[PDB]
RNA sequence: CCGGGCACUCUAACGGGACUGCCCGCGAAAGCGGGAGGAAGGAGGGGACGACGUCUGGUCAGCAUGGCCCUUACGGCCUGGGCGACACACGUGCUACAAUGCCCACUACAAAGCGAUGCCACCCGGCAACGGGGAGCUAAUCGCAAAAAGGUGGGCCCAGUUCGGAUUGGGGUCUGCAACCCGACCCCAUGAAGCCGGAAUCGCUAGUAAUCGCGGAUCAGCCAUGCCGCGGUGAAUACG
RNA sequence: CAAGGAGGUAAAAAUGAAAU
């Protein structure tokens, strides 16, 4: 029906966020924003930028997600939701900065380095 | 046993499982890569030489 | 209920209670009660006496179990008594049968450490 | 029971499949 | 000590390859062995030329081979021999397009392999090594070099005691990537053993 | 553990079968456990190599999947200080 | 209809030689789908840095094999004429098939 | 009497006469030493000047060390007329 | 040699509550990095608080932490091969950390069967001033009490 | 999935992007602290890079090489044995000792890589290992793979007990000329020690420790719990 | 705001290594 940007990424996760101006606070992809994310406590934190603004269900969510696991996807959705409402509302910048909902968060899994057992964990020794 | 031993490695008859890899530049029987037909030692030498097409240092 | 040579397991699921017999384990367990046609999740507490009879009659027959098959197993090792093979000598010396590492480990057949020192 | 050959978990760890862990569907 | 081969350290940016062909598996192994046997066969009966490089290129039965030499004196005009069957003897285990070219390395005093090889000859001539090192460096530095460094290690002047003679003028930054640093090496065979000569030649970049 | 093969050495059997018609002598060697116990010629002795020498092993039924060399230990051990 | 594939170890030679064929096909009467960047097949291997026996701290190398695709529409012998045998690679392997 | 070896080359030279475990020019040298350590009824006999005998210190306490040639030692434990753990090593 | 004073790490506020404290508690519950199971247990126990008492878990948990706060603790210091134990004050950061840590530990010390009921009960006991963690807190203050002698060494 | 489109995502090629440049304060300068500036900052986070030299360090068993020695043999071929032996001692590890746990079923969410002298979809026999077929794939096309921790439901109910899996008996499969010494799996039955570790001792400061599975090299097969990589969820604390 | 001259001084912890 409609379109509003959408590019949220966090630790190898890609989420395209749209939102369509309608009172139906809806979902996307598999099932519900619930259902697909049930049993997961921190899953509902992706909708916090909407709480930061005046959106108590004014948009119809549409986020296709891929890559990583749920938590990264959820994190990426947060970046995409914010990337939408900051796009078609350029004055909604003065809340995405103090609250910091706009950052790709470069925190990604560090490489296995040789010698070490895994990333940084040293292989443990005895002199004797 | 080294000269007559790099003979067998190319001779390869009598049962298919008695045949084995062997570095060509050297005569090494261990750590022999099938891709180059070389041991890990020789492979490193030539990779620094530049005589290994495309082969380049890995940094990431 | 004195099923085979044992009786012990009371209030604890017949599919589990069965396990408490040398010869039953876990696979023969549910296999025996599906073939006898009895609910696995039952009390084991002396339920329907009929189910218990059928169970006993099937289980105790069919395949060898308890003290009888312990005797057979011990006799299969006694096979390599006579002038037996290599595998027999491993049962003789008390060392691991499957040719594994005995330089260290192998404590489950050797037993606890003895320590020589020198 | 990552070392028990009679679990979907031990069969994972071992890699191989079987009765305790069928090759899907 | 422990330092990486200044050639391999570049390879990508600065200093390109020496055998430039593409193949997938089932072919790479065979074509690399042939390629190396070409380098092995050439080095023998072409040392008197003193070859700085042996570039090789391929394109399905095309095998181009470029031999860089300070003085290509051993080519001698068309049918004057030293090329005819010589570039044709390659195809006795190849049978492919043995396209053998010859390059003229202008200044041998700026070619690291040639420098080290001249030094390694002098070791076998029983020359005073320390003085030979000094001269070769200045000789390289005399021919416009931005920096030079020669290294002979082990068994210097015979005598039971492995040494390491060291000399280097100007600038030689090995750690820098935009370096254009030529590296050469040579085995000096002596009646008392074997010693290795390293030669570093440096020019600007950016 | 083979099933459709279940093999014995051809050369062990050649020597064993052509010396099986109406009787024989127990003088028979080998160099391979590789084989299998072989029914018939049960009342026989097969000098199996253990790496050092030929040990006369004797067959008296009872044995089957155990080829030969299981009846020919290669090590000695015997004791560890005690 | 004509599909051409260009594999290569050096990306700079590929990104240039497979761009020549975009110019030599466009200026001969055809529509050309530009340099399609197929993903690379990186072939790594890790070797112990020393000839001795120093297991910790080694050094690994990689052999990147690049793939690049280009499609031209009508197989007219006007565009065919140029891309027929006017080949300028350095060993770059080229595949030509129509389906 | 020599009763146990730790060095295989040493072991083979004295037992089978196998000389391929030691240096070729030290064959006669090592031999005369081993026979001396074999005939020795007490550590006091292994005291000729050309042996430079001495007991080792630290963790090698209980061991002895006669000199073959250069930086090379034959080390052992002498006890009750017998030597044990005959090793060939650097000083 | 700590050239940098190591800035205080800040957390994400939880769901439904907004705590700047509860998440820190859920983290201590967390083992092997499973925040799902960790958070669930706490919120589970929050539901358990509602049953045995008609109180909002946001205060029951809050007061429990406040009751398991070490005013002063014992610190081993200088001279004599580190022989002394100066009783030091406890920083608000450290009272914070000890409170939550002792809570979870004492919680898993309980003979109960489910992790949630252990958390819930240990919180209710601690809110009253009865918990095994409160024991630990009061114990650490005894040690600090008995060392007032060379407390004047301070620092 | 088609028509069509390629703006999103991705793919990979060159670029733009912060240099404490801008504001306050401190200073003689360098610089330090603090603030809107933006994805980012006062070397952004990790790699490749290892000075003169040191250790008579390591490697004549990768290879090269001076010297010494061996040549019907210290060389060569073969079958078999041995490297796998076991009264014991140390190192690095894997699996556990359970209920923030185990079992069964259902149902999701990755990255990085490997394969047409191979990876082997989908059927068929089989409790299963696997066997018969047999499609697609010179492979961002087809296949290896469903990722696993997670989620939902249900069952055990804290007892060495559905914890734990050693050890041993029996029956099988697959590679291989052949698996007794000495192969990996599958199935039945056994089910040990261990209820959390003495003196001591190790790792890690942010995607990090911990935990979870995935790939590759070598490789007929495999003794890999190893090594080299990949991503999933994701702490605690630093006064000093 | 800048120091000279004065005084209480760590602990319990020993050995040495095998040709110049
Ligand atoms: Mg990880
Ligand atoms: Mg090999
Ligand atoms: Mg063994
Ligand atoms: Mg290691
Ligand atoms: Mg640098
Ligand atoms: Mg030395
Ligand atoms: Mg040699
Ligand atoms: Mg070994
Ligand atoms: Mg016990
Ligand atoms: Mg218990
Ligand atoms: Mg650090
Ligand atoms: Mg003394
Ligand atoms: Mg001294
Ligand atoms: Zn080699």
């Amino acid at each position: 029906m409609e379109q509003y940007y959408g590019t949220g990424r966090r630790k190898e996760a890609v989420a395209r966020v749209f939102l369509r101006p309608g009172n139906g606070k809806v979902t996307v992809n598999g099932q519900d924003f619930n259902e697909y994310f049930q049993g997961l406590v921190r899953a509902v934190a992706a909708l916090e930028p909407l709480r930061a603004v005046d959106a108590l269900g004014h948009f119809d969510a549409y986020i296709t997600v891929r890559g990583g696991g749920k938590s990264g996807q959820i994190d990426a959705i947060k970046l995409g939701i914010a990337r939408a409402l900051v796009q078609y509302n350029p004055d909604y910048r003065a809340k995405l900065k103090p609250l910091g909902f706009l950052t790709r968060d470069a925190r990604v899994v560090e490489r296995k380095k040789y010698g070490k057992h895994k990333a940084r964990r040293a292989p443990q020794y005895s002199k004797r | 046993a080294r000269k007559a031993l790099i003979e067998k490695a190319k001779r390869t008859p009598k049962f298919k499982v008695r045949a084995y890899t062997r570095c060509v530049r050297c005569g090494r029987a261990r750590s022999v890569y099938r891709f180059f037909g070389l041991c890990r030692i020789c492979l490193r030498e030539l990779a620094h030489k530049g005589q290994l097409p495309g082969v380049r240092k890995a940094s990431w | 209920a004195r099923i085979a040579g044992v009786e012990i397991p009371r209030n604890k699921r017949v599919d589990v209670a069965l396990t408490y017999i040398y010869g039953i384990g876990k696979a023969r367990a549910k296999e025996a009660l599906e073939k006898t046609g009895i609910n696995p999740a039952t009390r084991v507490k002396d339920l329907t006496e009929a189910e218990v009879v059928r169970l006993r009659e099937y289980v105790e027959n069919t395949w060898k179990l308890e003290g009888e098959l312990r005797a057979e197993v011990a006799a299969n090792i006694k096979r390599l008594m006579d002038i037996g093979c290599y595998r027999g000598l491993r049962h003789r010396r008390g060392l691991p049968v499957r040719g594994q590492r005995t330089r260290t480990n192998a404590r489950t057949r050797k037993g606890p450490r003895k320590t020589v020192a020198g | 029971g990552k070392g028990d050959r009679r679990t979907r978990r031990g069969k994972i760890w071992r890699g191989t499949y079987g009765k305790y862990r069928p090759r899907k569907k | 000590g422990n330092k990486i081969h200044p050639i391999g350290f570049r390879l990508g940016i600065t200093r390109d390859w020496e055998s430039r062909w593409y193949a997938g598996k089932k072919q790479y192994r065979h074509l690399l062995l042939e390629d190396q046997r070409i380098r092995g066969l050439l080095e023998k009966e072409l040392y008197s030329a003193g070859l700085a490089r042996v570039d090789i290129e391929r394109a399905a039965d095309n095998v181009a081979v470029t031999v860089h030499v300070a003085k290509p004196g051993v080519v001698i005009g068309r049918g004057g021999e030293r090329i005819r069957v010589l570039r044709e003897e390659l195809a006795k285990l190849t049978g492919k397009n043995v396209a053998l070219n010859v390059q003229e390395v202008q200044n041998p005093n700026l070619s690291a392999p040639l420098v080290a090889q001249r030094v390694a000859e002098q070791i076998e001539r029983r020359f005073a090594v320390r003085r030979a090192i000094k001269q070769a460096v200045q000789r390289v530095m005399e021919s416009g070099a931005k920096g030079a460094k020669v290294i002979v290690s082990g068994r210097i002047g015979g005598a039971e005691q492995a040494r390491t003679e060291w000399a280097a003028q100007g600038r030689v930054p090995l750690h820098t990537l935009r370096a254009n640093i030529d590296y050469g090496f040579a085995l000096a065979r002596t009646t008392y053993g074997v010693l290795g000569v390293k030669a570093y030649i440096f020019l600007g970049e950016v | 553990s083979l099933k459709k093969g279940v093999f014995v050495d051809d050369h062990l059997l050649e020597k064993v079968l052509e010396l099986n018609a109406k009787g024989e002598k127990r003088l028979i060697k080998t160099w391979s456990r590789r084989s299998t116990i072989v029914p018939e010629m049960v009342g026989h002795t097969i000098a199996v190599y253990n790496g050092k020498q030929h040990v006369p092993v004797y067959i008296t039924e009872n044995m089957v999947g155990h080829k030969l060399g299981e009846f020919a230990p290669t090590r000695t051990y015997r004791g560890h200080g005690k | 209809k004509i599909r051409i594939k260009l594999r290569g170890f050096d990306h700079k030679t590929l990104d240039a030689s497979a761009q020549k064929i975009v110019e030599a096909a466009r200026r001969s009467g055809a529509q050309v789908s530009g340099p399609i960047p197929l993903p690379t097949r990186v072939r790594r291997f890790t070797v112990i840095r020393g000839p001795f026996k120093h297991k910790d701290s080694r050094e690994h190398f990689e052999l990147r094999t690049h793939n690049r695709l280009v499609d031209i529409i009508n197989p007219n012998r006007k565009t065919i004429e140029q891309l027929m045998t006017l080949d300028l690679p350095t060993g770059v392997e080229i595949e030509i098939k129509t389906v | 009497g020599i009763k146990s070896f730790k060095h295989k080359g040493l072991k083979l030279l004295f037992e089978k006469g196998v000389t391929s475990g030691v240096p070729a020019q030290d064959v006669d040298r090592i031999n005369d030493r081993l026979q001396a350590i074999d005939t020795a009824t007490e550590i006091g006999e292994l005291n000729r000047q050309i042996y430079k005998l001495h007991p080792l210190k630290g963790d090698r306490e209980g061991y002895w060390s006669i000199t073959v040639r250069a930086n090379w030692r034959i080390t052992f434990q002498f006890i009750n007329g017998d030597a044990y753990i005959l090793n060939y090593e650097d000083y | 040699a700590r050239r940098r004073r190591a800035e205080v790490r800040q957390l994400q506020p939880d769901l439904v509550y907004g705590d700047v404290l509860v998440t820190a508690f859920i983290n201590k519950i967390m083992r092997d990095g499973k925040k799902n199971l960790a958070a669930r247990i706490f919120y589970d126990a929050c539901k358990i608080i509602q049953e045995k008492t008609g109180q909002e878990p946001l205060k029951v948990f809050k007061q429990a932490v406040e009751n398991v706060k070490p005013r002063m603790e014992v610190r081993s210091r200088r001279v004599g091969g580190a022989n002394y134990q100066v009783p030091m004050e406890v920083s608000p950061r450290r009272q914070q950390s000890l409170a939550l840590r002792w809570l979870v530990q004492a919680a898993n010390q309980r003979p109960e069967r489910r992790a949630a009921v252990r958390i819930a009960h240990e919180l209710m006991d601690a809110a009253e001033g009865k918990g095994g963690a409160v024991k630990k807190k009061e114990d650490v203050e005894r040690m600090a009490e008995a060392n007032r002698a060379y407390a004047h060494y301070r620092w």
